[PDB]
């Protein structure tokens, strides 16, 4: 029960590895739509003289 | 969000400052080093 | 902002050190050279032997006198932080410094 506790916490990869062919899904987040986009990490960098 | 890194080096370059902890215990150990020292080299007229 | 953590924390490597040298007054110099002769002896001379060891010799009396000198001291610090941040409640955001 604890493993599968782990394999639903293995969820949140955005859109989950999809539904298993025999419904064997796996830690899964199933998208309605065009996901919405991520906005691009920025980098903020300064230098030592 | 967050500061930006430019920021962050003035803060910390102004926060930087010397310990006097630090400076007054490292000054009483070259003391006692140095007054070991002395009368070490005090016996070099014995040697001539 | 929401940081998980509500105050940066940056752990220095900071530095404290004196150093001093304590030296006597005296005539360290010319006197610490080669043999006068080492490979010249076949210069025949007595009287300038003479004069090198009464040389040391005064210059081995005249050191008594004085003996002062200095110190430095250097106060340093580096910086190695890479700290990161929670966004509350928002794991996802991920904030580098």
């Amino acid at each position: 029960r604890n493993s599968i506790m782990v394999t639903a916490q293995a969820r949140r990869d955005v859109i989950g590895p999809e539904w298993g062919p025999d419904g064997r899904f796996t830690g899964y987040a199933s998208v309605i739509g065009t996901p919405d986009p991520k906005p691009a990490d920025i980098v903020n960098k300064f230098t030592v003289e | 969000t967050f500061y930006s890194p430019k920021e962050i080096f003035n803060r910390l370059k102004d926060s930087l400052v010397p310990d006097t902890g630090l400076v007054t215990q490292v000054w009483a150990d070259n003391n006692t080093k140095r007054m070991d020292f002395l009368t070490a080299m005090a016996e070099i007229p014995q040697t001539l | 902002w929401n940081l998980d953590q509500e105050n940066l924390v940056s752990q220095p490597r900071h530095n404290v050190m004196v150093k001093s040298k304590l030296s006597p007054e005296n005539n360290i110099g010319k006197t610490l050279s080669v043999n006068p002769f080492t490979t010249a002896w076949e210069l025949l001379t007595l009287s300038f032997v003479v004069d090198w060891f009464v040389n040391f010799g005064d210059v081995i009396a005249g050191f008594t006198g004085g003996y002062s000198d200095d110190s430095g001291a250097t106060a340093s610090w580096r910086f190695d932080d890479k700290k990161v941040f929670h966004l509350k409640n928002i794991p996802s955001a991920m904030v580098i410094v």
